C-alpha cells in the first residue's frame, strides 16, 4: 500500500492508502537546546522532532522548517520525513510509493527536491505530489467546487469544476494560522499577557485553537466585548498562571477576513474566493457558488463557516444560493483525498516511478504532477 | 422619486480605507465617509438617462467631490431651519439611502468608520448632512449614542501574569 | 491651443496640438495613504496622483481609475485630469479646447460621462473624443492601414482603407500589458518570487518592461532556456534583493500570442490581426497586410514586430507581401496622432462646443464623434 | 506653555514644551528606610523620591515603580509625578497641559491609569500620551526613518516613512539597561566582586554608564583582552576601594547583540531592526536602511552605533546603504520631541482635555493618541 | 568549476546554537558548526540548476548530514594521502569557502566555535576536513593557535572586598 504524507506547514498528517484517518498527526517541528544540559547522559541529542519537542519546548528552540508552505530547511524536513517514515510508521519508506501535497503557485524547487529526497535520500520506488485543494475535494467527494484550504502557512482557493481545475483562477493568500498566532500575541500584549517572545508561540497558539472564534458581525461582537464581559474567558497557563481574554478571542480571526489589523492590502478570504469564482467563466459561477469547500485547521474557527456565508452572499447576486461547506473532518480533508486518490486503481500509472526520475531527474515532476 | 434607479454592487468596496489608515492622527472620516456613500450612490449605468441626470444632480449637490463646496454644504447645513430646500433634497437622498440594496454592508462600513475612525464622536451634535447619511444607513438613530469601548483598566479578570521574558526582571 | 489628453488605461499623455510628443507623461494612479498616522503636519493630503503617488508608492494602495480601456472611478478620474491640466500642463481648461482618446467598442456611457465632466466640471470650450487606432494612423501619415494599438488596458485593431474605417473589422482583446504585468507576478512565483501589493505590482511592471521580449519561435526558446542559463537576466529590487529570471521573459509576452495562459479562450494578436484583415473586403486585404502599424507601450517588447511578421505570414497566403510598421515612437502614437489632428485647419468644425452640448447635452457626442 | 514627556524607566525627564532641554531628570526611584529609626533627627519621612533617595541609598530599600516600560506600583508612580510637579519643576500641574511617554505595546491599562490620575489627582487641564520612538523621530528633524529606543527597561523599533508607521513592524524587546546593569553585577562576580541589591545595583548602574563599551569585533576583543591588559580599567568604589574591570565591560552590552548571554531566545539589537525593515514595504527599505536614528540611555554606549553600523551592514544587500543616526543628546531625544511636540500649534487640538474625559472616561487615550 | 553559484543570504543565521548550548557537557561543536557551514553552503535557487546539482553533490560527499556518513568520512580523511580525489575536493570545497559573499560572519560564527565550545582544541591536530573548512574562513590558519584564553588566578587588580559589597567584617 502507498504511503500519504500532507506535510503541512504546521502538522504533518501521514498514514497508510486507503485509511479514513492519518496513523500520525505531529507537529511540523524540529527543536534544538537553548540552555547547558548539564548532567551526564542527559542532552547527547542534539534535535527533537514533533511530539518529543513539543514536551520538551521549554529547553528547545522550535523551528518550522516549512513557512508558508515552503520549504526553508531542507535538513530540518529530511528529519521530519525521517521520523514520519521510521518513528511514526515505522515503514521502510524503500517499499511504499508516497504520495505528497503542496499548495498550489509554491516555488518550483519546492517540488523537485522534494522528489529528489524522497528517491535518493528514502529509495521510495515512486511518488507523486499533488495539490491540497484538489485533495480536499477528492475528500469531500464532490467533482465540481471551489476549495477554500487554509492551513498554518498558506490560504489558497482552487475552483474545480467537472473535474477540471481552472488554474487562472487560482487564488493564494500567504496569511493563515501562524499569521493568526503572530497577531493573538500582539494583540495579548494590550491586557499584560506579555509572551512578545519566542517561547510561548507553541502556547499562545494553543489559546488560538481554544477561544478564538468568528464574530458574524463584528461591530455587534465589539459592542457586546465592551458592554456585558460575557465574552470574556480564560484560559490557564503551564505555570497555572490564568489569563483572561475578552475581545482577542474574535479579533485574532478577524485579520482573516480583514487582512489589515497586520498590515497586508490583500482582501480578506471571503472576498478572495468571490474573486476566484469572479475568475471563472460565467457558466460555472452558479455551481462553484453552491460548493464552497472549507478545509484546513484554520477553517476550525467556531462561526466561520456561518461568516463566510454571510459575506459571499453579500458580495454574490441576490439569486445565486451560497452554500459553504464545512465537514467536521475538514482538519484532515486534504490527507483523506490523499488517501482516497492514492488508493484508486486508475491512479496507479500517475505515479512518479524510480527509473523515470533517474532517466529524467527531479524535473520528471512537473510534467506527473499539477 | 426616483424609480428605475439601479447601483453597481460592490463598487463601494475599493474605496473604504485601511483600518489602520482610519486611525491616522489626521484622517478626515467625515470626507472619507460621505466619499464611500458618495461611491455607492454612483448610479449603475443601466438606469436610464433621465433618472441618472435627475438623481446626479442630487448627489452632487448634497456630496459634492470638492471639499470647497462640502465646507460650503457643511455651513449652510448648520442653520437647516432656513433652507427647506436642502431639507428637502436631504429628505430625498436619506430615502434613498434607505432603500439602497447594499444597505447592511454599508451601515458596517459606517459602524467601522464610528468604531475605527471616530466618525459619530460628535452623537447628537453630528451635522445634518451626515447625520441623515448615517440616520439613512441606521434608521433608530443608535449610532447618535457614540461606539461601546473596551475600558481595560480596573478590569475583573486582569492581573500581573509573568512570561518567560518577564521572570528574568521581575522585582519584588 | 488645443489640449491633447490620451487618456490611457495605464499612462496619461497630455500636452499642445502641434508639439512633436506630449508634454506630460505620468502614471494614470491614484494612491491613498494605507498605514497609520503619526506625526503631526505629514498626513493631512489624502490621496496623490500620478508620479507623485508612484514615489510614495510605498505607503500607498494605488488604483487605477481606468481598466481596459474604461473608466471605473469617476471621482479618481476627475482628479487625474485636474492634476494634468492645473499641475501638469499648467492650463486653465476653459480656455482650451481639448481632444482626448477612448478605445473602439467602448461602452457609450465612458464617452458621455467624459463629455459631461469636460464641459460641465473643467467648463472646456469645446472636445472631441477621437479612436486611438485612427489617432496612431494619423501619427503613421498613412491613411490606409490596420493599426494594432495595445496598451495598458485593451488591445484593439482598426483597419482603415483610403481613410474609410471598417467598423465590422474592429476587433478588440481585453488583454493588454496589465494582464501581462499580472502574469509575470503569477509565474514569478515559481522562482520564490511573491509580489502582492500594488505598489509590488508597479515593480514587477518595471521588470517586465525590461526584461521582457517575444520569441521569435516559443518552443525553441523553451528548450534553449531549459538546456542553458544564457537568457538569465538579474534586477535589483529596490531594497537591493537581486532576482533573476529565465524563461519567465518570454513567457509573458507570449501571452499575448497565446491568450490560453492566462485562461483566455481569445485567439492571440497575430491571429486577432488576420481575422480583422480577413472580415474586410477581399480587394483592401492587400494594402491591410503591407501596412500592420503597431502602437502603444505592449506593442515595444523586443522582437514582437518580428514574431508579428512571422505569424501573419504563416496564416496569408504566401502572395502577400506582410509588413509591420512599429515605429520607434509607437508609445506616443495615439498622441502625436491626436496632437496633429486637432491641428489640422480642416478639423475645427469638427469640435463639440459647449452651446452644442447645451442644446443637446451629453448624447452629442455620439453624433459628431467616432 | 506645557509640561511634556517622560515614563522612562529608570529617569524621569520633566520641563517645559519649547525649551531644548528637561529642566529636571533626577532617577524614576522611590526608597523607603530599612534598619534605622533610633536617633529622633535621623529623618521623619518614610520615602524619598528621585535625588536625595539617591544619596541616602545606604539605608533605603530603593526600588522603580516603572519596570520594562511598564508602571507596576501606582502609589510609587504618583509619588514621582508629585515630585516632579511640586518639587522639581516648581509647578501647579492643574494649570498646565501635560504630555507623557509611552513605549508602544505596552498594557493598555496602562496609559488609562496614566491618563485617570492626570486628571482625577492632578487636575491637569488636558494631557497627552505619545510614543517615545515617535518623539525621537520628531527630535531627529525626520520624518522617515526607523528609530531604535532602549532606556532603562525597553528596546523598541517604530519604522515610520513619511510620518506614516507601520504598526505591524514595531519590534520590542524587554532587554535594555536594568538587564545590562543586572548581567554586570552577575559578571563582576567571576572577577570578585558581588554588589548585592538595590543600592549596589545602582553603584553598578554608575560603573557601567562610565566603563562598559560595545566591541567592533568581539571575538578579536575578547582575545585582546585575554593576552594583554590594555583593555584593563579601574573604578572607585563609594567607600574607597578600587575594582578592576577587564573584559566585563564589553560583554555586559554584548548583550544587546547577543541575548542569549542573560538566557534570552530573542534576537539582538541589530537583527530585530533588521527584522522589523524586511517587514516594512519593500519600496521603503532603502530609506530605512538609511535614517537608523539611535535613542534612548542604552544606545550611549561607546561604539554602539558603529557595531550596529557593522551590524546592519551585514544581513543587509551590499547596494544598501546602511547609515546610523546617533545624535549627541540621543539620552534626551525623546523629551526634546516631546518639548516640540507640544509647542506645535497644529498640535494644540490633540490634546485631551478635562471635557473629553468625563465625558468619556479613561478608555478616550485610546481612540486620541497613538 | 561553479560558476554563476550563488547564496541566500543570511540563510545560516538560525543554525547557530544558542552560547549557553555551545558550553554543554556533551556539545558536538564540530558537527554543529559543520551544519552552520552545510546552511551557509546550501545554493541559493537563483543558482543554474546544473551547477546546483553538481555543487549540491560536492557537500553531499564532504559535508553530509548523516551521521555515520561524517564519522566515516572522519576516519576516511585520515589517511587523506591515500585518496587523492577526496583531498582535491575539499581544495574545490574550501576554494567555493572563502569566495562565500558572507565568509566574515561565517568566520565570525566559526570563532564563537572556537571560544566558547572548544572547535579548535585540538589545534594543528584537527580533522582535515574541519581544518580546511576553518582554512577557507581564516586564510593564515591562526586559530590553529588563536584562542587565547583570559586568566584570572595572579591576575593584577585581585583584592578583597567589603562594606559596599556587603559582607562586612570590620572585626579584622
Ligand atoms: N480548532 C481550531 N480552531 C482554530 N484554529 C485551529 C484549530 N485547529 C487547528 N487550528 C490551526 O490550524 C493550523 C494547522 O492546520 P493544518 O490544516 O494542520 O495546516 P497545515 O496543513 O499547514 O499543517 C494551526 O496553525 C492551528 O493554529
Ligand atoms: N519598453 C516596454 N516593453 C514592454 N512593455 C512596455 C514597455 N513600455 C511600456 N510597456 C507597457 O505598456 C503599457 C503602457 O502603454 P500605453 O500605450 O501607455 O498604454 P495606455 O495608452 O493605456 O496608457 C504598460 O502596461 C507597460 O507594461
Ligand atoms: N553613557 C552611558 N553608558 C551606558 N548606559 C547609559 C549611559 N547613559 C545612560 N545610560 C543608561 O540608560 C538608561 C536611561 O535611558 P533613558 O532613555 O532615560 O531610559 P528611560 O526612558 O527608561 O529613563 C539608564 O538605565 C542608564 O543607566
Ligand atoms: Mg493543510
Ligand atoms: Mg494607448
Ligand atoms: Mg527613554
Amino acid at each position: 500500500t502507498a504511503l500519504v504524507c500532507d506535510n503541512g506547514s504546521g502538522l504533518v498528517k501521514a498514514g497508510f492508502a486507503g485509511d479514513d484517518a492519518p496513523r500520525a498527526v505531529f507537529p511540523s517541528i524540529v527543536g534544538r537546546p537553548r540552555h547547558q544540559g548539564v548532567m551526564v547522559g542527559m542532552g547527547q541529542k542534539d534535535s527533537y522532532v514533533g511530539d518529543e519537542a513539543q514536551s520538551k519546548r521549554g529547553i528547545l528552540t522550535l523551528k518550522y522548517p516549512i513557512e508558508h508552505g515552503i520549504i526553508t530547511n531542507w535538513d530540518d524536513m529530511e528529519k521530519i520525513w525521517h521520523h514520519t517514515f521510521y518513528n511514526e510508521l515505522r515503514v521502510a519508506p524503500e517499499e511504499h510509493p508516497t504520495l505528497l501535497t503542496e499548495a498550489p503557485l509554491n516555488p518550483k524547487a519546492n517540488r523537485e527536491k522534494m522528489t529528489q529526497i524522497m528517491f535518493e535520500t528514502f529509495n521510495v520506488p515512486a511518488m507523486y505530489v499533488a495539490i491540497q485543494a484538489v485533495l480536499s475535494l477528492y475528500a469531500s467527494g464532490r467533482t465540481t467546487g471551489i476549495v477554500l484550504d487554509s492551513g498554518d502557512g498558506v490560504t489558497h482557493n482552487v475552483p474545480i469544476y467537472e473535474g477540471y481545475a481552472l488554474p487562472h483562477a487560482i487564488m493564494r493568500l500567504d496569511l493563515a494560522g501562524r499569521d493568526l498566532t503572530d497577531y493573538l500575541m500582539k494583540i495579548l500584549t494590550e491586557r499584560g499577557y506579555s509572551f512578545v517572545t519566542t517561547a510561548e508561540r507553541e502556547i499562545v497558539r494553543d489559546i488560538k485553537e481554544k477561544l478564538c472564534y468568528v464574530a458574524l458581525d463584528f461591530e455587534n461582537e465589539m459592542a457586546t466585548a465592551a458592554s456585558s464581559s460575557s465574552l470574556e474567558k480564560s484560559y490557564e497557563l503551564p505555570d497555572g498562571q490564568v489569563i483572561t481574554i475578552g475581545n482577542e478571542r474574535f479579533r485574532c480571526p478577524e485579520t482573516l477576513f480583514q487582512p489589515s489589523f497586520i498590515g497586508m492590502e490583500s482582501a480578506g478570504i471571503h472576498e478572495t474566493t468571490y474573486n476566484s469564482i469572479m475568475k471563472c467563466d460565467i457558466d460555472i459561477r452558479k455551481d462553484l457558488y453552491a460548493n464552497n469547500v472549507m478545509s484546513g485547521g484554520t477553517t476550525m474557527y467556531p462561526g466561520i463557516a456561518d461568516r463566510m456565508q454571510k459575506e459571499i452572499t453579500a458580495l454574490a447576486p441576490s439569486t445565486m444560493k451560497i452554500k459553504i461547506i464545512a465537514p467536521p473532518e475538514r482538519k484532515y480533508s486534504v490527507w483523506i483525498g490523499g488517501s482516497i486518490l492514492a488508493s484508486l486503481s486508475t491512479f496507479q500509472q500517475m505515479w512518479i516511478t524510480k527509473q523515470e526520475y533517474d532517466e529524467a531527474g527531479p524535473s520528471i515532476v512537473h510534467r506527473k504532477c499539477f | 422619486p426616483f424609480s428605475g434607479l439601479k447601483f453597481k454592487q460592490n463598487s463601494f468596496l475599493s474605496t473604504v480605507p485601511s483600518v489602520t489608515n482610519m486611525h491616522s492622527m489626521h484622517f478626515d472620516a467625515r470626507e472619507t465617509f460621505l466619499g464611500v456613500i458618495r461611491k455607492a450612490l454612483e448610479p449603475d449605468t443601466s438606469t436610464p438617462f433621465p433618472v441618472r441626470r435627475a438623481f446626479d444632480g442630487l448627489r452632487a449637490e448634497i456630496l459634492p467631490n470638492d471639499t470647497i463646496k462640502s465646507a460650503a454644504l457643511k455651513a449652510q447645513c448648520s442653520d437647516i431651519d432656513k433652507h427647506p430646500e436642502l431639507k428637502a433634497k436631504m429628505e430625498t437622498l436619506k430615502e434613498v439611502i434607505t432603500h439602497h440594496p447594499q444597505k447592511e454592508k454599508l451601515a458596517e462600513i459606517a459602524l467601522q468608520f464610528a468604531r475605527e475612525a471616530g466618525l459619530t464622536r460628535l452623537k447628537g451634535e453630528t451635522d445634518y448632512v451626515l447625520s441623515n447619511v448615517l440616520d439613512g444607513l441606521i434608521g433608530d438613530g443608535s449610532w447618535r449614542a457614540g461606539p461601546a469601548y473596551e475600558s481595560y483598566l480596573n478590569k475583573p479578570g486582569v492581573d500581573r501574569v509573568i512570561t518567560t521574558v518577564d521572570g528574568l526582571h521581575m522585582q519584588r
